């Protein structure tokens, strides 16, 4: 919904996953031309990775599930983990270093 | 920006015309510590008396200092101007750091 | 815009009035792949001392230039200003080129 209308409407296919807000879908529909009302009914039900492929890279839209990558590669962003931080026992600071 | 040269054309600090006493101690020689400042002789040159001048290096900011002051002596901004730990001395030292 | 000139009217470069030492020395010759600026001797044209008048070239743009040299001086612009291989000496020269 933040997405210009003109930029997202001339994308030449879409992929949309488990969408949970109204106006989200709203404008997702609004930015297709390749509406069929039972595919596009499903949207906010679909399951952990499966994706709705419309446009046109493919002969009809469809229902797929994406294909999971080998064991080890996986996205993942290394931001502290709070709780494991949070759990150690404290130790005596030195802001010395630090200034 | 107030303070008065004993000698015209050249504003050394060295020639102060600081009004003195009649015992001859200046009226007012200023604190720093205090925010009192000196008391200086009046800007006249003419014939018959001593030719006092001036400041001839002064800008046009007296009143955001008279600001400051009023702001130095308001009880208002310790947690700013006068720090518990955090003081600084004339010479630039503190009793503590940021650390 | 800071550096003022030995002689009014004039505002060459070689007329540099900048404040030296005892042994003859300036104070802050300035330096270049550095971000320190020249030391100038202050603007007086008043008898008893020599006649300095800043120069008249200066632009109003005093804040920009501050606020560049401020960012020159930030590790967080590295990429931007100090490229490891493409870093611009004084005379233009790049080690490795766009390609």
């Amino acid at each position: 919904s933040e997405i210009d209308s003109t930029i997202l409407s001339q994308c030449g296919t879409l992929f949309a996953l488990r969408m949970n807000n109204s106006s989200d879908r709203n404008h997702v529909l609004g930015a297709v031309s390749d509406s069929f009302e039972g595919l596009m009914g499903m949207l906010p039900t679909l399951r952990t990775g499966e994706a709705i492929i419309i446009g046109e890279s493919v002969r009809l839209p469809m229902r797929t599930i994406i294909s999971p990558p080998p064991f080890g590669r996986r996205p993942d962003s290394l931001d502290p983990d709070v709780t494991a931080k949070w759990s150690n026992n404290r130790v005596q600071g030195d802001y010395k270093e630090v200034l | 920006e107030i303070s008065t040269h004993y000698v015209q054309g050249s504003h050394s600090e060295e020639n102060e015309a600081l009004l003195l006493g009649e015992d001859g101690n200046p009226v007012q020689k200023g604190d720093s510590l205090k925010v009192v400042p000196p008391i200086y002789m009046p800007h006249t040159q003419a014939q018959g008396a001593t030719k006092i001048y001036l400041s001839n290096r002064g800008k046009n900011i007296r009143k955001p200092l008279e600001g400051l002051a009023s702001l130095l002596k308001d009880p208002r901004y310790e947690f700013l101007f006068n720090a518990d730990d955090w003081s600084v001395n004339l010479d630039g030292k503190t009793n503590k750091d940021l650390d």
